[PDB]
């Protein structure tokens, strides 16, 4: 069994270097069979708040809404990291039909946007700092390595199967 | 679809 950051640096360095790399349970298991609490095992991500501060109704329904979300953070973190970036990819806007009703709506959601590199806040949306000219590759595949791996906690969860099943879900209110 | 712009600048689209 490998050791969690021996791992997790094997599998951040993958993704940064094909950002299309799909990761199956086999490589990501060190990373969520970890005895550590949810607060230690994530370095960027603040997936502690991320699932205290969105306990809206049952875990069945806003555990699917943070998954919703996580979807399309780890979108966001991909092409980021893509050889050819998408257009428009220098800023978000808080009206986009996409990060309206996916991201914007959980509670730190705009947070995980600024660990990519959209730290500068403007009435109608998130942008990177005008002058910098590419974004933190290492940066943003490990936040999106985290982003990937707290949706296949939630899923597991979701299905009654994670291997800390019973202890993460003492995190469920 | 596109994930930056605002609604309103895709529906001029
Ligand atoms: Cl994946």
């Amino acid at each position: 069994e490998r050791a969690f950051l021996v791992a997790r640096e094997e599998l951040a360095s993958a993704l940064r270097r094909d950002s299309g790399q799909a990761f199956s349970l086999e490589q990501l298991r060190p990373l969520l069979a970890s005895s550590l609490p949810l607060a230690a095992r994530y370095l960027q991500l603040d997936a502690a708040r991320l699932v205290r501060c969105n306990a809206h109704g049952e875990p069945r329904n806003y555990l699917n809404t943070l998954s919703t979300a996580l979807n399309i953070l780890e979108k966001y973190g991909r092409n980021l990291l893509s050889p050819q970036r998408p257009r428009y990819w220098r800023g978000v806007k808080f009206n986009n039909p996409v990060f309206r009703s996916t991201v914007d709506a959980v509670q730190g959601g705009r947070d995980v946007l600024r660990l990519y590199g959209y730290t500068e806040e403007q009435p109608d949306g998130l942008s990177f700092p005008e002058g910098q000219e590419e974004p933190d590759e290492h940066q943003v595949a490990t936040v999106t390595l985290e982003v990937l791996l707290l949706r296949t906690e939630l899923s597991l969860l979701l299905q009654n199967t994670h291997p800390r099943q019973q202890a993460l879900e003492q995190l469920l209110e | 679809e596109d994930m930056y712009r605002a609604a309103d600048e895709i529906e001029k689209e």
